[PDB]
RNA sequence: AUCUUGGUGGUAGUAGCAAAUAUUCAAAUGAGAACUUUGAAGACUGAAGUGGGGAAAGGUUCCACGUCAACAGCAGUUGGACGUGGGUUAGUCGAUCCUAAGAGAUGGGGAAGCUCCGUUUCAAAGGCCUGAUUUUAUGCAGGCCACCAUCGAAAGGGAAUCCGGUUAAGAUUCCGGAACCUGGAUAUGGAUUCUUCACGGUAACGUAACUGAAUGUGGAGACGUCGGCGCGAGCCCUGGGAGGAGUUAUCUUUUCUUCUUAACAGCUUAUCACCCCGGAAUUGGUUUAUCCGGAGAUGGGGUCUUAUGGCUGGAAGAGGCCAGCACCUUUGCUGGCUCCGGUGCGCUUGUGACGGCCCGUGAAAAUCCACAGGAAGGAAUAGUUUUCAUGCCAGGUCGUACUGAUAACCGCAGCAGGUCUCCAAGGUGAACAGCCUCUAGUUGAUAGAAUAAUGUAGAUAAGGGAAGUCGGCAAAAUAGAUCCGUAACUUCGGGAUAAGGAUUGGCUCUAAGGGUCGAUCAACUUAGAACUGGUACGGACAAGGGGAAUCUGACUGUCUAAUU
């Protein structure tokens, strides 16, 4: 029952937090997810000819 | 002491056999003056020092 | 949930006393002693792992047939392919240049 | 009094050298026919760190002249020697960095290292990182080269004594500050039990000539005779002078 | 220990000199569909190794049980 | 963003040890961790591995060198001296 | 292959 | 004679038997029960345990039967006690073998001498191979190499085993099944040969095999530490289904629980690495981490290690869970089901490819293999080959019970001390914190009655606020997280959580952030809004007081075990 209510977003406000933001969820773990999303999408587009290798290379460095 | 030398185990076997009270019939012997076993040992009282 | 014991008298976490937990046909977890992992044979020239050779602890190499321990070439299970290629090139070229060295010396005479 | 720290060292118990991780003694090849009369070629197979030592070592492999086998030597690497390089050792070897020549066979001004004191001693002088000997003269009648050592001492040696051309590698080691006690700790862990060091004035009289007193102080001259006996030689032994050296130390 | 596929190979094993016992186990299994069928495993004991032939078709099974030698001491189940 | 005005690699030492010692360590720390140009294969892949030992990642050739840089000034002047004397004896 | 194994083969052929 | 040994008083039925939360009811047993046993209840350890195993150490304490004089600072019918017996099963687990720091004979040299040095030396320092000869298992035939005893690890190195069952007490040791290693013996198949010692593949390399002495060269054995990332395993969590149990005034398609698969073997499975084709600037590929490429990138196509996973054999016949008949039966007997999934910055652990660090670069030897070499031997109607398969025989010796500590060890003892290590569930939470719980274990520790003073341990306090005191000693106050805001000084790194403020619950919502082929599947993080309450809300637990200066030691580090 408690786990369900947490799924819906309860019990999670400032007065229920005791670890830091990073201790709760490391900012590195958030970056690695993000950059792995962007790298995946770029590879997909390039491989389907939605983008060329020249736009790919520039976007990869901007990601 | 689970993994023990034979020499240690042989000494322990000797100690097992000696750990007994005096046989009662000794007391009946003619001119007997042995009352009890005066060299009895116990693991809680005195250590063997190997 | 269920906790396990070492199966031997060594109680310490040494390199030779590693366990994995395994579930048995009796439905219970149990430690299983693991042997140390084998390293791949390495080339005598460059140091790289040799392709085609089995990876085993040393004495296990005695139990297995010769095809597991070699490859079909000069220096088979000893030097890698690119190391053998350099040996052949170098042997051929230096032995030729030796013929030229002598002739150039024999002309100047 | 009790036996002082500097006297305990000779018994060599806890004060022996920590040699577990060393590669073997660095030494030239044994001086044999080939080296006396011609040269022999070896290959540099490896260049490798030796625990305790600044300079890296070079594992040089030579063929045996009399038996079908190889013979690994352990040289102290000169600056510039590389894996795969051939090294030439003997009377007739050419004047290139890494080669082993008799000192008779090199011009004045040659830089050498790992020089033998006596011929066939297998190496003695200029072996620490960044050091070398300079040849400064020949006496072909007496068969004696003259050389300048790292200390700045001049010295006359047999012209048959061998050296390696060039300077020992790993130079400039002692320019980086150690910074931390811990770095000195790890340095001396691979050498011997010489560190850290308690000052004699921080001890009691029983333990050191300097010990004791209601202030820490030496109390007699710190300069000690050369003829003093064990237990007295603490401080500055046989000092010609003392105090800050105002100038250059070179001859 | 060892599964043997070829029936020609299996029959060689039954006639081998060290082979004194065999076993015939019947499993009730289910295929890709929920239709059930009687798998049979023939197992011959050997010396170093037990060898099993798995026969799913109960026709071929019935033939195979007949063609075992009468020297071989066969345990049904 | 530029993260330190000056300490650079020596920012790992915090405020300890003295500016003058940190500054001397910094010069040699930069040299010892630099990539150097390989004399053999031409690539910029020579890195220190223990004082005096400089190895190329690409071609795998190791060279004996200085404690904190591949070539000390003393060893350069020696190479040049030895070349000079070698040419004097060879005519 | 080890000497003990080589020696075994040599005995086997000597019969 | 603070005499010696022995005995005995007063003190005195006195000090006392108060740490570790905790006991209660009934029955049984028995002369006797606060304390034994069973049952019922109430609690605790709370997986960095009061649980399950071991190392050192002990030595029978293990288990049973009998049993209470002494011992268990109360008791005792109970016991680690007393008496009498029973009990430890190995080719595969250890020892045994190897070498480490080291220890230590010999040759020699010292020393009046007990002995000392030294460990390969200033020594005539051995012991293998092969054929035979068929005289015999030694001289003979040949060859071959010569380093320097030995001891030193129950955590280092190291040939080989697993599952289920079984006892009062033993089990990786017994039984049943199923494997494997070493040494020996050895003949059948397969393979090989008239091109004598195999073929295929451009290649990386493949294969059931596929001659190879001396000698030599390589490899494995064989190695730090930290960091993030990937992958595996076990655990955790969770869906559907098939069973059993619990709750049911009401509600709950509910809560709990069973649904497993060993070593070994076959086939298959990879990051890395490598090969072929090809020839790159409009530089491309690419990691969380920026490295790679004309010394050949990307790309296309292949090869390899088998860590690891999958499928099959092992193996359902075992184990587990149920049901239905037997019945103070040996204790049965019969039948059924034992299935299919999901998820992840999870935990623990293994491992891969990497990166950081060093004036630190992180054992040795036995042992095993490969290669180079070409000694030697070998066919035609018959020769070779046991590194391929199958088959035969053997595997000695010593250890093995149990505790491993608030009662099995050391501390005069059944002592709140000390003493090395493995496994490790749910919730809350950053968390192996504290608090609560499941599995397992315990419920021990003299008790009853009463509730004075003085204590010990724990608390609270009007108004004042350090006036107390050598001295704020002791206590209080502060405390988590989010946002804001942070001075002097400074070695420019710091100071800094400076100082100083605000917020925090519950409920109902909203938004953003993904995977796989427009469909479909799935985590938790963050931000916002409404409503709501005795304005509470890090609600217990957990958890900095701060500032202005001075003396002094630069810093981390270290010492007077038991007054610094
Ligand atoms: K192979
Ligand atoms: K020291
Ligand atoms: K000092
Ligand atoms: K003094
Ligand atoms: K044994
Ligand atoms: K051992
Ligand atoms: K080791
Ligand atoms: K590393
Ligand atoms: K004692
Ligand atoms: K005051
Ligand atoms: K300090
Ligand atoms: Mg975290
Ligand atoms: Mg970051
Ligand atoms: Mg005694
Ligand atoms: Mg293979
Ligand atoms: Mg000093
Ligand atoms: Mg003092
Ligand atoms: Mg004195
Ligand atoms: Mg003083
Ligand atoms: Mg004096
Ligand atoms: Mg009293
Ligand atoms: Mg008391
Ligand atoms: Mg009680
Ligand atoms: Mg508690
Ligand atoms: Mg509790
Ligand atoms: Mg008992
Ligand atoms: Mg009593
Ligand atoms: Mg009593
Ligand atoms: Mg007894
Ligand atoms: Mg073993
Ligand atoms: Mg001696
Ligand atoms: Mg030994
Ligand atoms: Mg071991
Ligand atoms: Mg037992
Ligand atoms: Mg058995
Ligand atoms: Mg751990
Ligand atoms: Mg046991
Ligand atoms: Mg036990
Ligand atoms: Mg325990
Ligand atoms: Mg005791
Ligand atoms: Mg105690
Ligand atoms: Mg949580
Ligand atoms: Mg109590
Ligand atoms: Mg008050
Ligand atoms: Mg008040
Ligand atoms: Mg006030
Ligand atoms: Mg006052
Ligand atoms: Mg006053
Ligand atoms: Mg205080
Ligand atoms: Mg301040
Ligand atoms: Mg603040
Ligand atoms: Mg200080
Ligand atoms: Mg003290
Ligand atoms: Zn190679
Ligand atoms: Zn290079």
């Amino acid at each position: 029952a408690h786990a369900q209510s947490k799924r819906e977003g309860r019990h999670s406000g400032y007065g229920k937090r005791k670890g830091t933001r990073e201790a709760r969820l490391p900012s590195q773990v958030v970056w690695i997810r993000r950059l792995r999303v962007l790298r995946r999408l770029l590879a997909k587009y390039r491989d389907a000819g939605k983008i060329d290798k020249h736009l790919y290379h520039v976007l990869y460095k901007e990601s | 002491a689970a993994q023990k030398s034979f020499r240690i185990k042989q000494k322990m076997a000797k100690a097992k056999k000696q750990n007994r009270p005096l046989p009662q019939w000794i007391r009946l012997r003619t001119n007997n003056t042995i009352r009890y076993n005066a060299k009895r040992r116990n693991w809680r009282r005195t250590k063997m020092n190997i | 949930a269920q906790r396990v014991t070492f199966r031997r008298r060594n109680p310490y976490n040494t390199r030779s006393n590693k366990i994995k937990v395994v579930k048995t046909p009796g439905g219970i977890l149990r430690a299983q002693h693991v042997k140390k992992l084998a390293t791949r044979p390495k080339c005598g020239d460059c140091g790289s792992a040799l392709q085609g050779i089995s990876t085993l602890r040393p004495r296990q190499y005695a139990t297995v047939s010769k095809t597991h321990k070699t490859v079909s070439r000069a220096y088979g299970g000893s030097r890698c392919a690119n190391c053998v290629k350099e040996r052949i090139i170098r042997a051929f070229l230096i032995e030729e240049q030796k013929i030229v060295k002598k002739v150039v010396k024999e002309q100047t005479e | 009094g009790r036996v002082i720290r500097n006297q305990r060292k000779g018994a060599g118990s806890i004060f022996t050298s920590h040699t577990r991780l060393r590669q073997g003694a660095a030494k030239l090849r044994t001086l044999d026919y080939a080296e006396r009369h011609g040269y022999i070629r070896g290959i540099v197979k490896q260049i490798v760190h030796d625990s305790g030592r600044g300079a890296p070592l070079a594992k040089v492999v030579f063929r045996d002249p009399y038996k079908y086998r190889l013979r690994e030597e352990i040289f102290i690497a000169n600056e510039g020697v590389h894996t795969g390089q051939f090294i030439y050792a003997g009377k007739k070897a050419s004047l290139n960095v890494g080669n082993v020549l008799p000192l008779g066979s090199v011009p004045e001004g040659t830089i050498v290292s790992n020089v033998e004191e006596k011929p066939g001693d297998r190496g003695a002088l200029a072996r620490a990182s960044g050091n070398y000997v300079i040849i400064i003269g020949h006496n072909p009648d007496e068969n004696k080269t003259r050389v300048r050592l790292p200390s700045g001492a001049k010295k006359v040696i047999s012209s048959d004594a061998r050296g390696v051309i060039g300077v020992i590698a790993g130079g400039g080691r002692v320019d980086k500050p150690l910074l931390k006690a811990g770095r000195a700790f790890h340095k001396y862990r691979l050498k011997r039990n010489s560190w850290p060091k308690t000052r004699g004035v921080a001890m009691n009289p029983v333990d050191h000539p300097h010990g004791g007193g209601n202030h820490q102080h030496i109390g007699k001259a710190s300069t000690i005779s050369r003829g003093a006996v064990s237990g007295q030689k603490a401080g500055l032994i046989a000092a010609r002078r003392t105090g800050l050296l105002r100038g250059s130390q070179k001859t | 220990a060892r599964e043997i596929t070829d029936i020609k190979q299996f029959l060689e094993l039954t006639r081998r000199a060290d082979v004194k016992t065999a076993t015939v186990k019947i499993n009730k299994k289910l295929n890709k569909a929920g239709k059930p069928f009687r798998q049979t495993k023939f197992k011959v004991r050997g010396s170093s190794s037990l060898y099993t032939l798995v026969i799913n078709d109960a026709g071929k099974a019935k033939k195979l049980i007949q063609s075992l030698p009468p020297t071989l001491k066969v345990n049904r189940l | 963003a530029k993260r330190t005005k000056k300490v650079g690699i020596t920012g790992k030492y915090g405020v300890r040890y003295g500016s003058s010692l940190r500054r001397q360590v910094k010069k040699l720390e930069i040299q010892q961790h630099a990539r150097y140009d390989c004399s053999f294969c031409g690539k910029k892949t020579v890195k220190r591995g223990a004082a005096g030992i400089w190895t190329c990642s690409c071609c795998k050739k190791t060279v004996a060198g200085g404690a904190y840089t591949v070539s000390t000034a003393a060893a350069a002047t020696v190479r040049s001296t030895i070349r000079r004397l070698r040419e004097m004896v060879e005519a | 292959m080890r000497a003990r194994w080589r020696k075994k083969r040599t005995r086997r052929l000597k019969r």
